[PDB]
């Protein structure tokens, strides 16, 4: 029992562990392979093909997703077709609690560090993800 | 020089000689100033490093400019404090090296008025008050108890009296304590030459009770003059305010209780006599918590006798190993 | 607190009826908070 | 805190109280258990009144 305590005492507001598999389950309707990146116009729709609890629950918290795809540095700076499940996700998994980098919005760099050496044995594998 | 060697070393043996000599008196400062930097010490290098009120004791004389005097610290060895017109003379210096102390401003206004420093430019004006650097405190501070609620009244009787037997069991053969009936909120210094020298004037102050406080405060200056520890039974106390602008500065200890409801639980133990003050009980309780903790001395806030008793049983110990 | 600083005014008191009782009902009240009686009952 | 304060009162002499809270302080400190229960606990009155304070 205590080995699943957080799952029997879950009170759904800010689920996240369970709603990752409904994630793959969407995306899974556009991406043919892996093939490295996807192309940019998917994941406007996908913001709204996936559970709107999580990132727009009405048409009002979509502002605050507007917020999350701009305002912040964007892997925009390399090809224009670039995967954004590595910053989407990340950024509400992010920001849904514990969420420090909106009040100042220039210490990007310690939150990254202490990301990075709380994984630092990942084989680093994730260095593409983080960005 | 020889003269200044040989002065060095008089003033040396006398401290050996004279550091185990009865204790003369004691005084407090009011002042930032330290013994050791300034020139005219008659021995450099062993000045007493003091601050703004702090305590010294004295033993025997020296001159018109110093005395020589330890201080109530503990371990605290044999310096020599600036006399009361030396401390005036070094105050002088403090507002002199300013590039004005008079009327005329320096500012690029120079060659035009002179203005040679009148009457208004030294220490012969400002007399309005004229607060004193040096006051002649007893020679060991008062212990005082105040709160949790009104003295003459059973909760604050018992509390102080609890404290006062542990005291003085404790303290067997070496504390003395005295209740003093007479009024002590009134310890002035500067009212006048001597409001109601004589009784049988028959005047305002004459017929007063006045005289009472003023002999009260020398019986409790000279009693501290006895070296031995002093715990006053005054119960005319309820707020350290009364009693921090006189010259007595005693030693403030504060029983407070935990909560207003604890309190007033308590005094419904008592009975329907207490629940007839609980009011004002209860409005003295809580000014008297408004004081800010810095106005008091010690605090005792441990909801057990045994655990206040032995705090402030430390504290006395280290003012009794601290003053020998 | 409170009872101890009663029996020291009362001690102190007497030291120099209803007295009697009240010392022997102090010196009863004091006789049954002791480990003794705890470890006896 | 009272440990605080029996070095805040004595200003005259070097306190070795001040030292005696410090290492007296990590003897009771070494009993941290805190089961499951008592962090989910936390973790849960944590989320209600930061649930509370957004409103």
């Amino acid at each position: 029992i205590m080995d699943n305590f957080e799952y029997l005492t879950r009170d759904s507001s800010i689920l996240g562990p369970h709603h990752l598999d409904e994630f793959i389950r969407v995306w899974a309707e556009y991406d043919p392979a892996a093939c490295g990146r996807i192309s940019y116009n998917d994941m406007f729709e996908m913001l709204k093909h996936m559970s709107p609890p999580l990132g727009l629950g009405k048409k009002c918290p979509a502002r605050v997703a507007y917020k999350r795809l701009v305002r912040m540095n964007m892997p925009i700076s390399n090809e224009d077709m670039t995967v954004h499940f590595t910053s989407t996700l990340m950024a509400l998994i992010r920001t849904a609690l514990e969420i420090k980098l909106a009040p100042a919005g220039t210490k990007q760099h310690q939150c990254d560090a202490e990301l990075r050496k709380e994984i630092s044995v990942v084989w680093a594998n994730l260095p593409q993800k983080t960005l | 020089e020889s003269a200044r060697r040989e002065v060095e070393s008089q003033a040396q043996q006398q401290l050996e000689r004279a550091k185990h000599k009865p204790v003369a008196f004691a005084v407090r400062t009011n002042v930032s100033y330290c013994g050791v930097l300034d020139e005219e010490c008659p021995v450099q290098g062993s000045g007493v490093n003091f601050e703004a009120k702090d305590f010294l004791h004295i033993k025997e004389k020296y001159s018109n400019d110093w005395w020589i005097g330890r201080l109530v610290k503990e371990g605290g060895d044999i310096a020599f404090i600036p006399s009361p017109q030396r401390l005036e003379s070094i105050r002088l210096k403090q507002e002199q090296k300013a590039r004005r102390s008079g009327n005329p401003s320096s500012l690029s206004d120079i060659g035009n008025r002179r203005s040679p420093p009148p009457s208004l430019a030294k220490q012969k004006q400002k007399q309005a008050e004229h607060v004193p650097p040096y006051d002649v405190v007893p020679s060991m501070r008062p212990v005082v108890l105040v709160g949790p609620s009104l003295k003459g009244y059973e909760v604050t009787d018992m509390m102080q009296k609890a404290l006062f037997d542990f005291l003085k069991h404790r303290f067997d053969g070496r504390i003395s304590i005295t209740r003093v009936t007479a009024d002590l909120s009134l310890a002035k210094r500067s009212v006048l030459n001597n409001p109601g020298k004589r009784t049988i004037i028959e005047r305002s102050s004459a017929r007063s009770s006045i005289a009472e406080v003023q002999s009260e405060i020398e019986r409790i200056f000279e009693l501290a003059k006895s070296l031995q520890l002093v715990v006053l039974d005054a119960d005319t106390i309820n707020h350290p305010a009364q009693l921090a602008k006189t010259s007595l500065a005693p030693i403030i200890v504060f029983v407070k209780v935990s909560s207003p409801k604890v309190l007033q639980r308590l005094i419904r133990s008592r009975g329907k006599s207490q629940m007839k003050h609980l009011t004002v009980q209860m409005m003295a309780y809580d000014k008297l918590v408004q004081c800010p903790p810095e106005s008091f001395d010690v605090i005792l806030d441990e909801n057990q006798l045994e655990d206040a008793c032995e705090h402030l049983a430390e504290y006395l110990e280290v003012y009794w190993r601290a003053t020998h | 607190w409170i009872f101890k600083a009663e029996e020291v005014m009362l001690a102190e008191e007497d030291r120099n009826f209803r007295r009697k009782e009240k010392m022997f009902r102090f010196f009863i009240r004091r006789m049954v908070k002791a480990q003794s009686f705890y470890w006896v009952v | 805190k009272l440990a605080l304060q029996k070095a805040k009162e004595v200003a005259e002499v070097s306190p070795m109280s001040a030292a005696n809270i410090s290492i007296a302080a990590r003897q009771q400190n070494s009993a941290k258990a805190r089961s499951v229960w008592e962090q989910r606990a936390s973790q849960l009155r944590l989320q209600n009144l930061r649930a509370s304070c957004e409103a």
